[PDB]
RNA sequence: UGUAUGGCAAGUCUAACCGGAGUAUCCGGGGAGGCACAGGGAAACCGACAUGGCCGCAGGGCUUGCCCGAGGGCCGCCGU
RNA sequence: UAUGCCAGCUGGUGGAUUGCUCGGCUCAGGCGCUGAUGAAGGACGUGCCAAGCUGCGAUAAGCUGUGGGGAGCCGCACGGAGGCGAAGAACCACAGAUUUCCGAAUGAGAAUCUCUAACAAUUGCUUCGCGCAAUGAGGAACCCCGAGAACUGAAACAUCUCAGUAUCGGGAGGAACAGAAAACGCAACGUGAUGUCGUUAGUAACCGCGAGUGAACGCGAUACAGCCCAAACCGAAGCCCUCACGGGCAAUGUGGUGUCAGGGCUACCUCUCAUCAGCCGACCGUCUUCACGAAGUCUCUUGGAAUAGAGCGUGAUACAGGGUGACAACCCCGUACUGAAGACCAGUACGCUGUGCGGUAGUGCCAGAGUAGCGGGGGUUGGAUAUCCCUCGCGAAUAACGCAGGCAUCGACUGCGAAGGCUAAACACAACCUGAGACCGAUAGUGAACAAGUAGUGUGAACGAACGCUGCAAAGUACCCUCAGAAGGGAGGCGAAAUAGAGCAUGAAAUCAGUUGGCGAUCGAGCGACAGGGCAUACAAGGUCCCUUGACGAAUGA
């Protein structure tokens, strides 16, 4: 049982978008967020740079950390970003909250899940 | 409700027969007792192995991989920008209480660096020289002979 | 102390001179104005009016002041025994108000009239 | 956002920008964790006498006299937990760490979050506070710090339609249970928090349920009593500014 | 040594203690030191994949079997 | 229906429960020695009437003084008699008087008494006389120096472990001990007295290399403070007692100098604000105690009583807590604010008097012996070759020398001067004072809320309970009847209540008396569960239930 009200709302929002719109991603992200904290994603930048491509939103079902270099013009969506992560991403691309990604793309199209 | 909280009424509190939870006999002796007899399993074998050198004749080197230097060069604007030049002794943490500073060769070197340190690995040189750079040994580093 | 046990203890186990404050009653409107005090230590010559018990509304002279029991006897505020004898009903000075004072003592009068001290 | 400043008569006197911390997302679980820690950290170590019930040379007679192997002295049972006058088996121990640790970042986030809960008028009304305002917190001028009389603060809060909260806290509850015997007979609702800058308001402190604080040290507890976010607060113009860098 | 929850994250946490104060709470200091950030070898001493290949779950894409395929799996390769 | 079974009703018994807290428990701050000037402890006394407790000491619940306090008082303890107090008592603070006997117990003896002038005993000084002094014993633990187990762990057990623990002997203080390097040894161009706290670290080290055991240097803090001899060179220039006189000490050396920024001597330069001795002497802070101190005791209703409900009003730098006939900021004590005193910090800091810091050159003048060191045997330690100590034997140098830097020797290097001494502050404990509590709430919490280390047990060492609650106010039951009767009973009186009537709030269960319902002297025993009948039932808090017929109608099914 999650104790954070904001995470409980995010999960409920990801579920609403999965059922209402044509997305399968948001329900898949909701299922991972309902799972224990240790199973959540702790991803550094060197992994987003390796596996992501432009005009395809990167969805992290956890938190993005700041180790490594990111050169690609990618839009990264996550539950949270570290201070350095968000700074390094905004220099070459855009760090967006998973809450905004649900409003901008309720259908969950052209999206890559990275962990 | 915890496991502990549901025990009133169980009598044995999960211990099986009430003849179980008594003294040290239930544990096979006190502490590490029987580490070679009845409970030898998963214990490190008996014996002496090796020697130790006196702590004041021991050297502690402060290490850093080329990858750590290379990923943070644009962020290290507080250090020399040549035709990049960086004194490694000023980058590594805990380099005060250390004997010497050594640059190791793990990762890639995407920039042209001129590194100044007390020691370098064969691979640390190869990666820096292989991407248009130089390696400078200190006056303290003049021990390699 | 803020602790109830210690508070009640200091009141019951208080020395005789400190028990004077346990026999204090509020002064009337006129007497408060005349002497600049809200209350006074009830004396065996004062006239008092009962404000709270079964004798509420009755006036009378203070006949006795017991410091040890921190209680007072007022004239006609009595109880009738089985034999017929009218014995005094002890009153707490907190349920009482002073209407007239006994100023036969020079020290008590001076204490009441001084702005720096109180009686 | 913008915060309306009020003078000592309760009329508007301009407006300054409401600082960024008041937009920190309300997080009741973190606020509650910080109040739980503060309440626990002031609790005193206690425990029964280590030797209570052990001061006896009582011995068991063993088998033979048709009696249970219970330690006896002068034909009276002693020491053992099942015996009257015996030791307490698992008693409260003085050695127990009754303190809760909290990370500075986690605690600081809770202070910021509780400060932010103070800016939402609906959360403040949900907490229980009685007031007739739209704008919350109540921002007053620095001349509030110069007030001496309590009755003068009553007039200002009546002019600010925020006095109804003190009427709510003007009712002492005589608690159920033995706390009475230990000094905890009464309790009352928590009302308005007064955050000043120089010194805590001597003028406002005695008001029913009121708590006075200063911007440099106002904590999670005075900002959210009992862990419940959204306390009806009143800041001094300089207090609002200083509470920004917290 | 696990686990659940929460903060922060290539970092993280302060300990004693100091100042403040609403004075055991609490606010601000304090990174000494600990653990993590490289390992292997008794020691001397030496010192690593920010990815080279193939499968492929979830998910995404398309002209609806075909592509991209984090994680995972099988290998290579690297340090000692 | 007898004896009797089950449930209940009325009344007991019992004292659970609920409510209450004069006691505990724990934490925190402050403070901290007493005694031959006879302590602490104990004994026996002491009151108008006095058994216990408390106090006190033949001046005996007290005497005197100053201050405070105040119209009352004569302790716990509300009686009777009587007395004291405006000649200012009680009561509180400080100071003083008195202060029996035993007790370190000291003239000698002795179960608290006795016998014929007493520092007994051991010491120092000495006028060699007990003339002047000292020691003894106590204290909650803390502290320091010695002696030193075992159960236990190792699943046995011997080394090891429990543990230098328990316990024992000796001793100091308000704190002890330690302490100005023959140090450290992140080896350095580095640190710089000592405790202690955090860490270093369960690291190094030990160990039937099993189980287990276990530092330090350094670092971050706390607090900070550095000095005096011996000797050289001087050589009576000196010290103690006494008012003085005078006496005593002292060449086997008092005193000057000096003490690793080595010193002394000789020759010079300059100078002191060091050091040492001594005078003066706090602020602040902290702890405790004290003075002062705002505003309702208005209306109505209920009540035995208003702090309750409804209504009206007030203070607040004071809405902590307590008391008061029920829940109180405004009735009383207090509480905020301001101020005062004492104690501790502390005879410290600061200030002051005196003294004089230091430098150059020369000078083998001085600088702590059973020592440093080696060996035999033991203990102890993490100390391993490399801990610390004891014991027996041996045993050096002289600063041009010596010790240390974790095996020995020699050389180098770096550090440092042992075998003389003192030393503030930061830390331990909790007797004593005060404060605090998510502690217990009378079979709990102390053994002890009560006569508590009491009653009581044991020759003794020692052991050791139980017992809290009338009521707003004693108004604590007059009178009458009965009776052997201050008994008890009846009637009666008080109070809101006597089923509040004295171990008297509430008043459970086991259980007892009387009684109600059901069963009952021809009948069978886990005492019941589920069905269904008899009989029994005031209200309230449940309101359903029966029969004809009709509707629907699963499986099954004439
Ligand atoms: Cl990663
Ligand atoms: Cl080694
Ligand atoms: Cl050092
Ligand atoms: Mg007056
Ligand atoms: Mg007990
Ligand atoms: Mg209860
Ligand atoms: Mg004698
Ligand atoms: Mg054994
Ligand atoms: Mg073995
Ligand atoms: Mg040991
Ligand atoms: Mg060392
Ligand atoms: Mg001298
Ligand atoms: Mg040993
Ligand atoms: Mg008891
Ligand atoms: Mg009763
Ligand atoms: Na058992
Ligand atoms: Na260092
Ligand atoms: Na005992
Ligand atoms: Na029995
Ligand atoms: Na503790
Ligand atoms: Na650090
Ligand atoms: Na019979
Ligand atoms: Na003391
Ligand atoms: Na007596
Ligand atoms: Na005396
Ligand atoms: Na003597
Ligand atoms: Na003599
Ligand atoms: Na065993
Ligand atoms: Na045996
Ligand atoms: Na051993
Ligand atoms: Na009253
Ligand atoms: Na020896
Ligand atoms: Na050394
Ligand atoms: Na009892
Ligand atoms: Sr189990
Ligand atoms: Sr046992
Ligand atoms: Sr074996
Ligand atoms: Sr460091
Ligand atoms: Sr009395
Ligand atoms: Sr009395
Ligand atoms: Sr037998
Ligand atoms: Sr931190
Ligand atoms: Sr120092
Ligand atoms: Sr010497
Ligand atoms: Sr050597
Ligand atoms: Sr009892
Ligand atoms: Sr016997
Ligand atoms: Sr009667
Ligand atoms: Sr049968
Ligand atoms: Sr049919």
């Amino acid at each position: 049982s999650k104790t954070n009200p904001r995470l409980s709302s995010l999960i409920a929002d990801l579920k609403s978008a999965a059922r209402s719109s044509g997305g399968a991603v948001w329900g898949d992200v909701a299922e991972r967020l309902e799972k224990p904290r240790r199973t959540h994603a702790e991803v550094n930048l060197g992994r987003i740079e390796r596996y992501a491509q432009e005009d395809e939103t990167v969805v992290v079902p956890g938190k993005v950390l700041g180790s490594g270099v990111l050169q690609k013009d990618v839009t990264v969506a996550a539950v949270d970003f570290s201070g350095t992560a968000e700074t390094k991403i905004d220099q070459v691309g855009e760090a967006v909250s998973l809450e905004q990604a649900i409003e901008n793309n309720p259908e969950g199209s052209h999206v890559r899940v990275i962990r | 409700t915890s496991k502990k909280k549901r025990q009133r009424g169980s009598r044995t509190h999960g211990g099986g027969s009430h003849k179980n939870r008594r003294g040290a006999g239930h544990r096979g002796g006190r502490g590490d007792a029987g580490r070679d007899k009845h409970e030898f399993h998963n214990h490190e074998p008996l014996g002496k192995s090796g020697f130790k050198r006196p702590q004041k004749v021991q050297e502690e080197a402060a290490t850093i991989d080329v990858r750590e230097i290379d990923e943070n060069v644009t962020l290290l604007a507080a250090d020399d920008v040549a035709e990049f030049r960086v004194d490694v002794r000023d980058v590594v943490e805990e380099a005060d209480d250390a004997d010497y500073v050594k640059v190791l060769g793990a990762g890639q070197v995407r920039h042209e660096l001129t590194l100044i340190a007390d020691d370098f690995s064969e691979g640390a040189r190869e990666k820096v020289e292989g991407a248009g750079g130089s390696v400078e040994l200190t006056d303290l580093g003049e021990e390699r002979q | 102390s803020k602790q109830p046990d210690k508070q009640r203890k200091s009141q019951r186990r208080a020395p005789l001179h400190e028990r004077h404050k346990q026999v204090r009653a509020t002064l009337s409107a006129d007497l408060r104005e005349e002497y600049g005090q809200r209350n006074v230590r009830v004396n065996a010559g004062d006239t008092v009016e009962v404000l709270r018990g079964d004798f509420a509304g009755e006036e009378g002279e203070v006949i006795n002041v017991d410091l040890d029991k921190a209680v007072i006897h007022v004239e006609d505020v009595t109880l009738e025994k089985t034999d017929g004898e009218e014995v005094p009903r002890p009153l707490d000075t907190s349920n009482v108000r002073v209407t007239d004072l006994d100023l036969e003592d020079e020290k008590r009068e001076a204490r009441l009239e001084s702005e720096d001290d109180s009686a | 956002m913008q915060a309306t400043i009020y003078d000592l008569d309760g009329n508007t006197d301009g407006e300054v920008d409401l600082p960024d911390v008041f937009e920190t997302p309300v997080r009741s679980d973190l606020i509650g964790k910080a109040v739980r820690a503060a309440q626990a950290n002031r609790k005193q170590d206690y425990g029964s006498d280590e030797y209570a019930g052990l001061r006896t040379p009582a011995e068991s007679f063993g088998s033979g006299r048709g009696q249970a192997h219970v330690p006896k002295q002068d034909g009276r049972a002693r020491r053992v937990p099942q015996a009257v006058k015996g030791r307490s088996a698992h008693p409260p121990k003085t050695e127990k760490d009754r303190s809760l640790d909290l990370n500075d970042k986690e605690r600081q986030l809770a202070v910021r979050s509780a400060l932010a809960a103070t800016a939402d008028a609906d959360l403040v009304a949900d907490r229980g506070h009685e007031f007739d305002r739209d704008e919350v917190p109540v921002v007053v001028s620095d001349d509030f710090e110069d007030l001496v009389k309590t009755q003068e603060v009553v007039s200002l809060l009546e002019a600010l339609d925020v006095h109804a909260d003190i009427d709510r806290a003007d009712e002492t509850k005589i608690k159920a249970g033995q706390g009475s015997a230990r000094g905890r007979k009464y309790r009352r609702p928590a009302s308005i928090l007064f955050v000043t800058s120089d010194e805590p308001s001597t003028a406002a402190r005695n008001l029913a349920g009121a708590d006075v604080a200063t911007a440099s040290e106002v904590n999670t507890e005075d900002l959210a009593p009992g862990g419940a976010p959204g306390r009806l607060t009143v800041f001094t113009e300089s207090a609002l500014a200083e509470v920004a860098e917290r």
